[PDB]
């Protein structure tokens, strides 16, 4: 799972 | 000031938000056309699906386009984004009831205005882009990942867990036909 | 093609200024208004949130709330889907949340203005963020209710924290009904 970009 | 000598028209929204979006035009030296009138208005700004213009004017365009100009400080044009203009989805329909979607390189109103025609079309937005299906975290497997260019870190597990990584034209192709489209009309490689 | 395209309205029981705005909202999205008298059954009639008298026949009676949720959502959305887009019954006269304190989560637009009318008509006092002490430096009083949708949010897992009931919308139109402030346990999120 890919976290979400800032 | 940003809209000087710029004449608005304010269609289709609620009471509040037409005064939200009334302010906000005055607050930048913008001129409110007051219906019915003799004069032909710069601008229409219109909910991001459109209502009734039944008087001529320059441009219709969206509050999206509008609340991107007042971001980044400059006369953005109408015509460099689908979604600065009203965005024709057929009603009634939810052709992506079955997607779990989620967005990259999307910032600003136009994510808002993306994750709204997501939902308006039946998906479910993550901001997670997940392998598996994970219940204890509440999220769900993804299905689809809608970015603007190649690379980034979403962009690269897409090639890799072969799940389709596409434009925004899917998203929006997909509201027009009410069917959903083939995403390899839409790859982000091609 | 528009939003209420091919529809007929009538709009009742609001005053002078409401009803212009509800008039221009409806054809600003394609909407007929409805010239009386007519032998035409309108499609909808357009009615506070708490109802009114309607003696001309309609498809359907709705709620302003009904309308605006359409408009904010861009979206026809049934009117039977949502207690709030139908008139609610509320029984005048009485204040039984007088003493209570209420704090919304997960409502917007058009439903937690409603929301909040319906509690503030009550006697109860209606503040944005979900506080545990009455605070003079901002101005605020202590939480004593959290209406809540569904579990997990901000909002909720302090509710839970503070051992302050967290309840459905059911629980504020029971309450409005009735006349009685209802039993907050039969109307909790978890269950």
């Amino acid at each position: 799972f890919v976290p979400p970009s800032p | 000031g940003l809209f000087s000598q710029k004449s608005f028209l304010v269609l289709g929204f609620s009471v509040e938000n037409k005064c939200n979006i009334v302010d906000i035009i005055r607050e930048h030296a913008g001129k409110i056309v007051s219906l019915p009138s003799r004069i032909v208005a710069d601008y229409a700004v219109v909910p991001l699906l459109g209502c009734e213009v039944d008087v001529t004017v320059g441009e219709v365009v969206t509050n999206t386009w509008l609340v991107t100009c007042i971001d980044n400080q400059t006369l953005v044009d109408p015509k460099s984004n689908p979604l600065f203009t009203p965005v024709s989805v057929m009603s009634g329909v939810t052709p992506l009831e079955d997607c779990v979607i989620s967005f990259s390189q999307c910032v600003g109103a136009e994510r808002d205005s993306l994750v709204f025609l997501a939902n308006h079309l039946g998906a479910s937005v993550q901001e997670f882009f997940v392998r598996k299906a994970n219940a204890k975290k509440g999220m769900l497997a993804s299905t689809h990942l809608i970015v603007k260019e190649p690379t980034g870190s979403k962009y690269e597990a897409a090639k890799k867990w072969s799940l389709p990584a596409v434009n925004i034209s899917w998203l929006l192709e997909t509201a027009r036909i009410g069917k959903r489209a083939d995403e390899n009309h839409f790859l982000v490689d091609n």
